[PDB]
């Protein structure tokens, strides 16, 4: 037997108990640079390298800009939750 | 920039 | 056959399978949420992503509470035999372990749970993936010049 | 600037919510098999890597034995939290 | 010089750094809590295969909650500028985000919090790893026959 | 078997 809960991975786009951002332009910082990094190495790494990826880009890439003091230049780190037993890569 |  | 491994999961199934994107934009006024303007943008950005990686695409906006669960149950109840993973996209309002139907909350675990390897034979041993772009607090992180 | 919260790996030995199996003689499931797959691959593959075996490791050669029905025939999945930005090696 | 990509941490520092073991196998009385049989078995798997990582392994037996916050908070204070990385495990017994000292819980995030990037900018940048011994609640995993 |  396995686990009920094996085989799960959660991409989060926050930390936890942590806000989101998202641009009501560009859409979410997350999203944003998941699905660029899903463009560019989807037929080339792993799935938890692309998401390391995506966190690294979420990481330097994004600050936020608020007219409000309390909201402004904060930053955001994604969280990958993975119950996964297996490496995933989307091409074979 | 808006939160979620 | 020579030796074999199964460091990775089977990829090469007929479909790479279902990418279900609920897209709540728009909320009850009764709620008190905000309209979360741009996730369109993310929306049509993952539908095309996801598109390329030869997913079948089901695009959903605007969904109660109600509509997710019903959804989700449903989804979990087709014949995933032919399918190699299965994806779940959620864009809403949220808290910690809850994502935000278009008239009141809903637990995740609600609707993972219909994906457990004992409720959806057709998907056990494949993986499960859940992309979730909604708050999971109030917490701001300050960062840390470098 | 990067997030406070940046650069941070959580190796849990279960999933959020549930119990945590450990053996009175042969130690934790999870610590057991964390152990013997670093040993195996920490000159081989990246973190994540590694852990994803140890997933494995633990969700198939485990199951917990209790003359107590209700803790009988269990099982358990690890969690692999990680807001990591960069691959990991322990070689070099 | 060439291309650098910087894809993985820098591991090449003069130390691969320290891997702390909290290692509670016997609680006070009054706290009700059980003794951890056979966490001795996973204190010294650890210590040895950190060891062979390279990583400057410290092993503390049985500390209260007030014990565990002050080495945690004295650690976070040592100059890590010459090392790699940063390794804690934890053994003990526990609930969702909490961890127990000998004598009462410690929260997880009371822990994390003293190697947050800009608490120990000796560590800013690095990876910083903690390996968790013990219950997220209740729950117990039926799991399915494959 | 035990539980933490």
């Amino acid at each position: 037997k396995i686990p009920v809960e094996a085989d799960f991975l959660y991409a989060y786009s926050t930390a936890p108990g942590y806000y989101s951002w998202r641009n009501s332009k560009d859409g979410s910082w997350f999203i944003q640079s998941l699905c660029a990094m899903l463009k560019q190495y989807a037929d080339k790494l792993e799935f938890m390298h692309i998401l390391t990826r995506v966190n690294r880009k979420v990481a330097t890439e994004f600050e936020s800009f608020s007219f409000d003091a309390t909201f402004h230049a904060k930053k955001q780190i994604p969280c990958i939750v993975s119950m996964l037993t297996k490496e995933l890569y989307f091409y074979h | 920039d808006e939160v979620d | 056959s020579g030796i074999s491994l199964d460091n990775s999961y089977k990829m090469d199934y007929p479909e790479m399978g279902l990418c279900i994107i609920i897209n709540n934009k728009n909320f009850h006024k009764s709620t008190g949420m905000t309209s979360r303007s741009g996730t369109d943008v993310d929306a049509a950005n993952l539908r095309e992503t996801f598109r390329n990686l030869k997913y079948e695409v089901r695009n959903k906006n605007d969904l109660t509470r109600e509509e997710i669960v019903e959804l989700m149950r449903d989804v979990s109840k087709e014949d995933h035999s032919k399918r190699s993973s299965f994806v779940c996209v959620l864009l809403s309002h949220g808290e910690e372990g809850i994502i935000f139907g278009t008239n009141g909350p809903v637990d995740l675990k609600k609707i993972t749970n219909f994906f457990r390897g004992d409720r959806c034979r057709s998907l056990t041993g494949k993986p499960k993936l859940f992309i979730i772009q909604a708050c999971r607090g109030t917490e701001l992180d300050c960062g840390i010049e470098t």
